[PDB]
């Protein structure tokens, strides 16, 4: 467990790390929607909490867009970290989710893309508020006023226009909070497309 | 280079007017092994730019041009050109042409029929693609969705149990307006789709 951006070095990192929560879980437990914040009373990981991490951080951002296996091994780790009862801060959850979503505009690359997908999915299904929050506000605020926009997430990378309704359709699928919110902005949306731009596709995409 | 890419099927295509048709033998030139040798000239180069490229346009064009070669080429005569296929074969399944949607499903068909690590590694990628094929849209012609439920089936039963088994109640769920559309081969297709993942799963 040191610090490493190599394949190699950072891939057999997390595959060891993915047999360590494995055990961790096993000795104390898992996640329940009451215990999203409760931790175990000791234990060694969490010294080693801060470098998991930051290594799983890295491993997934701050890291070149080449990466299938290693991101993917990233969000899986991620996920799995997650799912340890109330042992990672909202805080964390919430930089995982704003990771999750910033490299699945930025990469089309559907290892990257499916696995954030799965992330994310797991987190709605772990954590309401937190991805109806980051993921779900922000994706809601990528689309413009007119349709047939370039969704421009930053300087270069930019989805289509049907990219945040595909997203939307992808989770919410079982999260209260987020489908009803999701369902009441896009019916806004959908108003707003119709009196201010001049829209068909954009309305039927949205209904 | 883009023109270029959406042009670029017209180097492979059937004649119908000058082959080595029985009968006449003074018809032209013909060499049959022109597909096949302009695929193993144009893969390997497309695909390694498409890995050395960044933006919207370029990758596109050099996923246009490598499916709209693929396309006429037969898939099962090019074999070892696969292996390097699979990313673009991958990214080729969502974009407006039913023509390279049919070619890049069947591409997946004969890999995941030799191929079963890539299948293994990249069904999790691959399966909800396979959903956004299947569901309705400007882009999915019927035939396009019965395409996407023939790989899905062939995928389920390559891979084994223990993914197609986390990948069961999505395949159920999103064919809704698959066995209820236009065309009804389309509709006993996805009826037949839906009962073989249903008792995939639960067995």
């Amino acid at each position: 467990l040191i610090n490493t951006s190599e394949v190699a070095k950072l891939k057999l990192l997390i595959m060891n790390f993915s047999f360590f929560v494995d055990s961790y879980i096993d000795l104390f437990g898992r996640t329940s929607k009451e215990s999203l914040g409760t931790p175990v009373p000791n234990n060694k990981m969490a010294e080693y909490k801060d470098e998991i991490i930051m290594i799983l951080s890295m491993a997934l951002t701050r890291s070149s867009k080449a990466e299938v296996t290693i991101r993917t091994l990233s969000v899986i780790q991620f996920t799995k970290m997650i799912k340890m009862k109330g042992f990672l801060t909202p805080e964390e959850v919430s930089l995982i989710i704003q990771y999750f979503t910033e490299e699945i505009l930025t990469d089309n690359n559907k290892n990257i893309y499916y696995a954030c997908l799965e992330g994310l999915k797991t987190i709605s299904e772990i954590y309401e508020d937190l991805v109806f929050e980051i993921s779900l506000k922000k994706l809601l605020d990528l689309l413009p006023d007119c349709f047939e926009e370039k969704i421009r997430v930053n300087d270069e990378e930019n989805i289509h226009i049907e990219t945040i309704l595909k997203i939307i359709l992808d989770f919410t699928t079982s999260r209260h909070i987020l489908v009803k919110e999701s369902i009441t902005f896009l019916a806004t949306k959908l108003n707003r497309v119709a009196k201010i731009s001049k829209s068909r596709e954009y309305c039927f995409l949205l209904i | 280079g883009s023109l270029v890419s959406k042009l670029f099927e017209v180097f492979v295509m059937d004649i119908s007017s000058l082959k080595k048709f029985k009968g006449i033998s003074w018809n032209n030139n013909v060499k049959i092994l022109y597909k096949q040798k302009f695929f193993g000239d144009i893969f390997q180069t497309l695909v390694s730019n498409y890995k050395n490229t960044v933006d919207m346009t370029i990758k596109c064009n050099y996923l246009t041009a490598l499916s709209l070669v693929l396309k006429h080429t037969p898939s099962q005569s090019v074999g070892p050109f696969i292996n390097d296929l699979f990313p673009l074969l991958l990214q080729a399944l969502d974009m407006p042409d039913p023509e390279v949607r049919v070619s890049a499903l069947e591409t997946l068909k004969d890999t995941t029929d030799k191929h079963h690590t890539l299948i293994t590694e990249h069904v999790s990628t691959i399966v909800p693609l396979l959903l956004s094929l299947s569901l309705p849209h400007k882009y999915n012609s019927v035939s396009v969705r019965l395409i996407a439920l023939q790989l899905l089936e062939m995928i389920t039963t390559v891979v084994p149990l223990n993914y197609c088994l986390s990948y069961q109640d999505d395949v159920l769920s999103a064919l809704i307006p698959v066995l209820s559309d236009k065309k009804r081969i389309i509709r006993k297709q996805c009826v037949d789709t839906r009962q073989v993942y249903y008792e995939l799963g639960q067995i």
